[PDB]
């Protein structure tokens, strides 16, 4: 066999040869018999059954949660994902095959964070929406037990020339010009915490107003981005489904706009939403850019919804395909449905599983075997789609480590997308001996000193 | 080069309407401000209003409003003066104007078109000889041209010959019709020894009488 | 409406001479001003615009100044050309208002006017009219009036004046007045005469004659 | 290859003034070299920005310039029963300078003008203005091709046609080798984009202190449109000359609209008339394809090439994720009447948010091989993030796709070295281009001189 015509020098060497390899230690060995061969010819050969060093490739749970059949309630006790860890062990060039079992657990708690357009033509759609805190209630109780809402509102940068600047009554009040009063300018700015008191969505809204801006173009962006990271201002929580409900009716501005108005810095991705609950750098900072946003919001676990008129629905869907994860549905004129395209964007984000990995080895590769709908496997896939609240899938993995890693410890992670719960898995490189734990340096045996001994045959020492 | 060509003389009768142009020469009419000013001898030079030739929005002095309407048609290059009601006072010379570079200034002008309104028809000149009374050493000669319409009248002396030491008046407005004479001099050896004619031409009603200066 | 005292209405004055045409406005207007050229029987050229800038193609010789509501146009050396009309124009405010103007005339010496005085021709009175004409040639200053008297006594019903401009080539102004009169009424009297008052002589230049008798 | 990044001269303005946020080279009547540097956040007389412009004389050792003085106080004139006004402040006065024959220009995209009537107004809104000077002479001129006088109701009456209130004059520009000079201002009629021309020796011509609405005739403005492409296109926003429709006796105008089309982007090609020839569309939305034009002939055939900047493009990589770089594309003009095709090349960054492609400058020919080469900044590139100027070298075939030379920035974080960029200038009289880098970041200039090739490529 390859063991034997490979004519290694130890027993190190041995195991790196072929997965099927064994190593013989045995003082007493016959003549010309190959230390290195089959486990079967090892023993065959009065092969002493402790000095068979055959090391072999397993991989065993340490932690093995089962999955929760409901989300509620507990203080995030809930288990999505299992197993939760377990320790896999690998010789040269060897694999080992493992599962993964990923649950759309249900009653799953959920933030929805309303962020409105106020511009002027959102006039009629502010009031539609004003008992929308209730009655967005009520459909997902359906779903969940455990919902907060919030909401925010934006414009665009009180600045000219997105601003009205003259005469001085049109910075108090926009719409002088007009028959009308609105208030002044602003960016952005949080107005309702998210919170499971409904009525004081209600409440909040009914005492909004719009404003009115020059320019087709709004500043949502900016809003997405503070939305997204003011974690406590916001009121995120950590085991919840994020939704980011986006409202507008026309354009948005982008990084690299804001020069229009003088403004040249970047978009820091930081929080400047202050107690006064405004965006503080709205005149001094650019748009955010949608890799920016990206960024932000799959670091927070936020699912951005864009809920938008017709006449720029294409325009958002198209940028949806730059922003991953992102879903879209058409806003009337007035949001009157908006309401059903909350509930079927909830659906269609927990309606996809798909597998990430994070800190895998250069040496080690990964291949998936999916299992969605009824038991069909699916070959080189690692997500699944088209699936509904309750419902479980699973992933067949193999790793396969390429040589032997100079670290003989290294561990990763395999996630879902979204999800809190992921499973660790701790690999052990095994390419030694247990016998090069007990070797003699300097041996006696060895070209009187000038070797070392150890499993059974003299290693030259080092220095030579 | 800049040019503002407007158009030739106008004569009509009063309560009817007239409409002057002005043509834009070396530049497009909807590049700047175009001003009506109208000039008479006694009253002076009033402006009568402004309008852009590009949107067509005009200026009024409201001496002028109803009177004047002014228009423009960036497509032959023109712009127009439309008087209504004519009178006796609307009888003046109008002009085109625009700016050179300040927006609002007043500094190309028209060559200018005459209006004169009256109910007089073309009627010939009368022709007088203005022979002395029955001294000295030099001797004045006239001719006096009466009650003819509309202008001009040509007048020369031996056709044309006699040129040196004339005069001409300006025509003046008899009562609906105009009224004009000529002086001459030279010394007693000339008249009435070299005779003296009298020409005057009246190309309105197509009539060019002579007559010669007849002693006492 | 802003109203333009613009002086003097007119002036005398000689080649390569220096003169200067104020012009006043019945408020501020800062130096929203124009000012404006018209050769005898010709077209407007401009000068000046907003107080002080030289329109294109217009000679350094001019020059604009002035602030508030008083303003001048001054004319350093005065050339042949130079003599003609000029008047300033406001646009400060809508509507645009003119000054009355300024004639530049050139100066001589002082002369007495050649008057002359001729009779109805035969033509006419055959007709029924009655025309006698008076020439009053060549003289300077332009400022002169002339008297018609009918048997000793004035008579201003029925005169027309016409004067001519300042002559070229000696710079001098005629008048012509024209006394018509209808054929009867012309018969009623015998004596007509017309006299000149000129600053030349403190004795106006008369000049009659007689009807029935030569 | 051949720039020398180890002495460098730095030329430094007032803290806080963005000195360097752009510059060009300068040539007196005899030929001096110096650089004019935009500063746009410079204080003026109320201790308020208004931004300035500085004149540096060539100097190995850099240091301090001298200001090139401009008017900065506000102008009031009341003027045919209106009046007119105008606003220094914050208006940017040096956000771009161009330089032509012993002319400068610079532009303030940010002044504002306003005109009132009684009771009504126009809207105090950024038409932004021109400054010129001829620094030897003194002479000085203004061109402000946007302002005004119709007041805000008949703008309402008329749908907001052919509205200039907002242009931001000078945001761009350019001059043509005849003297012309062009004017982005990506704010014109309601957003969309206008060019503006005009001849300098016109502009300096017509203009006079105190009049504030002139005109100058010889000028010419592009059109409004009423197709939904161009709405909010900023077209404008980046302006270059070129010839590029065989004629020599036409100069062609390249025009950048980094959100033409729903943010997908745009450059133009268009005569002096302002007729469109050639158009090319951006490859991804909201990269910002556009922001930056570049015309040089850099493969030796004699016809001028385009390059285009589109600095936030998000580069594919592994497992179906986009990561934001910076892209620059490469367009050969063809021999004859033919249409500009696909992109030649494609240079792409590496640096995450680095924004490669934000500026592109010819370098003119930097290693003498006979070919036209480019500089590509990065103004937030680099293994730190602080900045980077990447060289390229023209070949028979476009450019080499691997940069012979790069630059990293002197300055601390947040310089914003490489945000603005000139080249294919020799400043010391060495016989070899050279290339100035704007840090308006950290208010300062770095030259780098090119010197002779030690192992040619
Ligand atoms: C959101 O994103 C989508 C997808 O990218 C954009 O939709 C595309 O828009 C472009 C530009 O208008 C279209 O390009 C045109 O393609 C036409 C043929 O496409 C056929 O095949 C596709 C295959 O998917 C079909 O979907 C489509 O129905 C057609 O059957 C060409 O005929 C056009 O050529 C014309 O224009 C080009 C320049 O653009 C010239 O070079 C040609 O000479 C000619 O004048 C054109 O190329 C494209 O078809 C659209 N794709 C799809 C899938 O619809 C949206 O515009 C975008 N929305 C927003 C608001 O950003
Ligand atoms: C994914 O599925 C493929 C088959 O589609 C598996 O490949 C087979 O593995 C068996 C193991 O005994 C071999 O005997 C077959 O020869 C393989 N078939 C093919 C077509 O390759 C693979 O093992 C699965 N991978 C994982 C990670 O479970
Ligand atoms: C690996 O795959 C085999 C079937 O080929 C399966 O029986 C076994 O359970 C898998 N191993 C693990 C640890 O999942
Ligand atoms: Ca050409
Ligand atoms: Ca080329
Ligand atoms: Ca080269
Ligand atoms: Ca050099
Ligand atoms: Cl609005
Ligand atoms: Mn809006
Ligand atoms: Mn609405
Ligand atoms: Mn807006």
């Amino acid at each position: 066999n390859i063991c034997t015509t490979r004519g290694v020098s130890s027993c190190q060497q041995c195991l790196a040869v072929s997965p099927m390899c064994a190593w013989c230690s045995d003082e007493a060995l016959p003549l010309g018999s190959p230390r290195c061969d089959l486990k079967e010819n090892l023993l065959k050969d009065n092969c002493a059954p402790e000095s068979i060093e055959f090391p072999v490739s397993e991989a065993r749970v340490l932690e093995d949660r089962p999955l929760s059949d409901k989300g509620s309630g507990d203080s995030s006790q809930v288990t999505q994902v299992s197993p939760q860890r377990i320790a896999l062990r690998l010789r040269p060039d060897d694999s080992k095959n493992f599962s993964i079992q990923v649950r759309q657990v249900e009653d799953y708690p959920v933030d929805i964070y309303y962020l409105m357009d106020l511009s002027y033509s959102m006039k009629d759609d502010l009031w539609s929406i004003q008992n929308l805190g209730t009655k967005l209630a009520t459909q997902m109780r359906k779903l969940t037990s455990n919902l907060r809402i919030g909401f925010g509102a934006f414009v665009d940068k009180p600045v000219s020339p997105y601003m009205y600047i003259s005469p001085p009554e049109a910075l108090e009040n926009p719409c002088y010009d007009m028959k009308t009063t609105c208030l002044p300018m602003f960016g952005y700015k949080h107005v309702l915490t998210l919170t499971d008191q409904v009525t004081r969505f209600n409440e909040e809204v009914k005492k909004q107003s719009v404003s009115r801006n020059r320019d087709a173009p709004e500043g949502g962006f900016d809003a997405i981005m503070q939305a997204t990271v003011c974690d406590e201002k916001i009121g995120w929580r950590n085991d919840a489904s994020h939704l980011l409900v986006f409202t507008t009716d026309a354009k948005t501005h982008i990084a690299l706009d804001g020069r229009l108005a003088g403004i040249v810095q970047p978009n820091d991705g930081q929080c400047h939403v202050g107690s006064d609950n405004h965006y503080s750098a709205s005149t001094t900072m650019d748009y955010p850019s949608l890799g920016l946003m990206t960024e932000k919001l799959s670091q927070k676990n936020i699912n951005l919804i864009f809920a938008v008129t017709e006449n720029v629905v294409n325009l958002y869907q198209n940028y949806s395909e730059l922003i991953p994860g992102t879903t879209v549905g058409v806003l009337s004129m007035d949001s009157s449905n908006v309401l059903q395209l909350i509930v079927d964007a909830y659906g269609k984000i927990r309606s996809k599983v798909e597998l990430e990995v994070r800190d895998l080895p250069e040496e080690l590769s990964l291949s998936f075997n999916a299992t969605c709908l009824n038991n069909e496997v699916i070959p080189g896939l690692k997500s699944c789609m088209g699936l509904k609240i309750g419902d479980t899938v699973s992933f067949s993995i193999e790793a396969k480590v390429r040589g032997c890693p100079q670290e003989k410890e290294k561990s990763f992670t395999i996630k879902p997308v979204g999800f809190k719960d992921s499973l660790i898995v701790q690999v052990t490189f095994d390419c030694d001996c247990a016998c090069q734990a007990q070797a003699e340096p300097n041996s006696h045996r060895c070209n009187n000193g000038n070797g070392t001994f150890e499993c059974g045959v003299c290693r030259c020492g080092p220095g030579w | 080069e800049v040019q503002l060509q407007q158009s030739g003389a106008e004569l009509v009768k009063p309560g009817a309407s007239v409409k002057l142009s002005c043509t834009a020469s070396g530049f497009n009419i909807k590049d700047t401000y175009v001003h009506w000013v109208k000039q008479r001898p006694e009253q002076g030079l009033e402006w009568i209003g402004r309008i852009d030739p590009a949107n067509g929005y005009t200026k009024y002095d409201p001496k002028f409003q109803g009177k004047a309407t002014i228009t423009a048609d960036t497509s032959s290059n023109t712009a127009y003066l439309q008087l209504s009601s004519l009178t006796s006072e609307d009888t003046a010379v109008y002009y085109c104007v625009r700016p050179l570079y300040d927006y609002y200034a007043m500094d190309y002008w028209g060559q200018g078109t005459s209006v004169t309104v009256s109910s007089a028809k073309t009627t010939a000149p009368s022709v007088y000889p203005l022979a002395p009374v029955c001294t000295g050493s030099s001797v004045t000669l006239g001719c006096l041209v009466k009650g003819y319409f509309p202008e001009p009248v040509t007048l020369t002396w031996n056709s044309g010959s006699l040129s040196s030491g004339v005069h001409t008046f300006p025509a003046v407005l008899q009562s609906d019709l105009y009224t004009l004479s000529s002086s001459v001099t030279v010394t007693s050896s000339t008249w009435p020894s070299q005779s003296i004619t009298c020409n005057v031409a009246h190309p309105a009603s197509s009539t060019k009488v002579d007559k010669k200066i007849e002693p006492r | 409406d802003i109203l333009m005292t613009q002086s003097p209405s007119s002036m005398s004055v000689s080649l390569g001479d220096t003169v200067s045409i104020t012009c006043h406005a019945s408020q501020g207007i800062s130096s929203n001003i124009g000012w404006l050229q018209q050769k005898p029987g010709k077209s407007f050229m401009g000068l000046i615009y907003y107080g002080t800038n030289l329109v294109d193609g217009v000679p350094s010789r001019f020059s604009g100044s002035g602030s508030g509501a008083d303003y001048s146009l001054t004319i350093s050396s005065l050339d042949s050309e130079d003599f003609a009309d000029y008047y300033c124009v406001q646009y400060a405010q809508l509507p645009y208002t003119f000054g009355g103007g300024t004639k530049l005339e050139i100066k001589r010496a002082d002369a007495a006017p050649t008057v002359s005085i001729f009779p109805p021709s035969s033509e006419q009175l055959t007709s029924g009219g009655a025309s006698v004409v008076c020439f009053l040639n060549n003289f300077y200053p332009k400022d002169i009036n002339v008297k018609w008297k009918i048997d000793g006594s004035e008579r201003q019903n029925g005169v027309l004046n016409s004067w001519t401009d300042q002559d070229s080539k000696d710079s001098t102004y005629s008048m012509s007045s024209t006394l018509t009169l209808t054929k009867d009424e012309y018969e009623r009297h015998n004596s007509y005469t017309c006299e000149a008052t000129h600053k030349t002589s403190t004795s106006p230049i008369v000049k009659s004659f007689n009807r029935n008798e030569c | 290859l051949n720039l020398d990044p180890v002495q460098l001269t730095f030329y430094a303005g007032p803290n806080g003034s963005q000195f360097g946020f752009s510059l060009d080279f300068h040539k007196d009547s005899h030929g001096r070299v110096a650089i004019v540097v935009g500063a746009p956040r410079t204080l003026g007389p109320s201790q308020e920005e208004t931004g300035g412009v500085f004149l540096c004389p060539w100097r190995a050792e850099g240091g301090q310039c001298p200001s090139l003085l401009f008017d900065l106080r506000d102008e009031t004139r009341n003027v045919g029963s209106q009046t007119l006004q105008t606003f220094k402040a914050r208006q940017g006065l040096g956000a771009s300078v161009v330089s032509w024959s012993d002319v400068i220009v610079a532009c303030a995209p940010w002044q504002h003008w306003n005109v009132l009537e009684k009771t009504e107004e126009a809207e105090k809104t950024p038409v932004g203005s021109c400054f010129l000077a001829q620094p030897e002479s003194g002479r000085r001129a203004e061109y402000s091709p946007c302002r005004g006088n119709t007041l805000s109701r008949i703008y309402v009456e008329n749908d907001f046609s052919w509205d200039k209130r907002y242009c931001e004059a000078g945001f761009s520009s350019v001059v043509t080798q005849a003297g012309e000079l062009v004017l982005g201002a990506p704010g014109g009629y309601y957003f969309l984009g206008l060019l503006a021309q005009a001849p300098v020796a016109d502009i300096f011509s017509s203009y006079r202190p105190g009049i504030l609405l002139w005109h100058v005739s010889s000028q010419s403005l592009s059109f409004d449109s009423s197709n939904p492409e161009y709405f909010d296109g900023y077209w404008g926003y980046s302006v270059a000359v070129g010839e590029f429709d065989g004629d020599l006796n036409t100069t062609e105008y390249v025009v950048g609209a980094p959100t033409w089309s729903w943010t997908l982007g745009a450059v133009e090609i268009l005569d002096s008339y302002y007729q469109r020839l050639h158009r090319l569309r951006g490859e991804q939305m909201a990269s910002y394809f556009g922001h930056s034009v570049a015309v040089t002939d850099v493969n030796g055939d004699g016809r001028h090439d385009l390059l285009v900047g589109a600095p936030l493009y998000m580069e594919s990589r592994a497992d179906r994720k986009l990561a934001e770089v910076g892209r620059v594309y490469l367009f050969l003009q063809p021999r004859g009447p033919h249409a500009l095709g696909a992109p030649s090349l494609l240079l792409t960054g590496t640096q995450l948010y680095g924004r490669f492609g934000s500026a592109i400058a010819p370098l003119g020919d930097l290693d003498r091989d006979g070919y036209n080469d480019i500089a590509v900044a990065a103004p937030y590139g680099g293994p730190s993030g602080r900045g980077q100027v990447l060289v390229f070298l023209g070949q028979s075939e476009g450019l080499r796709s691997r940069p012979s030379q790069v630059l990293d920035s002197p300055f601390p974080t947040g310089s914003a070295f490489g945000f603005s960029l000139r080249g294919a200038v020799d400043i010391d009289d060495n016989g070899y281009p050279d290339l100035i880098v704007g840090a308006y970041g950290a208010n300062q200039v770095a030259v780098y001189r090119a010197q002779p090739v030690v192992k040619a490529s």
